[PDB]
């Protein structure tokens, strides 16, 4: 049996590492494991009955140093309302806006949101929107194990309350939020150190009900191909 | 440093 299929079984929960940045400064980090996904809110007030795990972004500061911009940050957090919903349905991650803050997203690197390609689009409000497809990710991951392509991107960056910072430093934006499906961080890491020969390495898939995985490089590449053949493609 | 808040109300 393929242990990597555990990611795509219904009822299983991925871990989402949420990291928030106010003006190029990390202010918040929390890991969420919820079946109905997460929900980036700013605590006003609110509808407690809304599905998804509430992730409250912290209030900024009331400092004489940095207040001409922290009032703007607090202004954005006051308009998140229902917040930014992010959940998983099968092999897709879905994001939707429930508040009044226009939000732009992109699947980029972990230490840098804006590479140059621009945003992958804006988080929709009236409909749910696909932000990540596991299909193309595994395919690119196999090619990465096959010493050819580059490392596939898995980090979801969100630019809240402002337009996407293209050709501008991302430290200028008021509210930036990085969300990482920690299973994908592991899969990439497993392919980063594991590709030494046919030895064993250990990968924690970081998902609900799962044990560590001691696999060989060939075994890992075999499971990945078997994972692909059992997924929808476009 | 000016800020255009894409906050859509009403």
């Amino acid at each position: 049996e393929n242990p990597l299929k555990r990611l795509l079984v219904p009822g299983e929960e991925w871990e989402f590492e949420v990291t928030a940045f106010y003006r190029g400064r990390q202010v918040f980090q929390q890991t969420i494991s919820c079946p109905e996904g997460l929900r980036l809110v700013g605590s006003e007030v609110g509808d407690r009955t809304l599905p998804g795990w509430p992730v409250t972004l912290p209030d900024p500061g009331m400092s004489l140093t940095d207040r001409g911009v922290m009032s703007y940050v607090r202004h954005v957090l006051s308009c998140l309302g229902g917040g930014l919903a992010l959940w998983r349905a099968g092999q897709w991650l879905w994001a939707q806006r429930l508040g009044h803050c226009h939000t732009y997203w992109a699947v980029s690197e972990e230490l840098l949101p804006n590479s140059g390609h621009g945003p992958d689009g804006e988080v929709p409000k009236d409909k749910e929107g696909g932000v990540f497809d596991l299909g193309p990710f595994i395919v690119d991951l196999i090619t990465f194990t096959e010493g050819s392509g580059r490392s596939p991107r898995y980090a979801l960056w969100f630019c809240v309350g402002e337009s996407w910072p293209q050709d501008q430093p991302w430290t200028k934006r008021l509210v930036m939020v990085k969300v990482v499906p920690t299973c994908l961080r592991a899969l990439v890491e497993m392919a980063r150190v594991g590709g030494a020969s046919s030895l064993e390495n250990t990968v924690d898939l970081h998902i609900s009900n799962s044990h560590p995985l001691s696999l060989t490089s060939d075994q890992y590449k075999a499971y990945l191909q078997d994972l692909v053949e059992g997924m929808d493609f476009q | 440093e000016e800020f255009e808040l894409l906050i859509s109300n009403s």
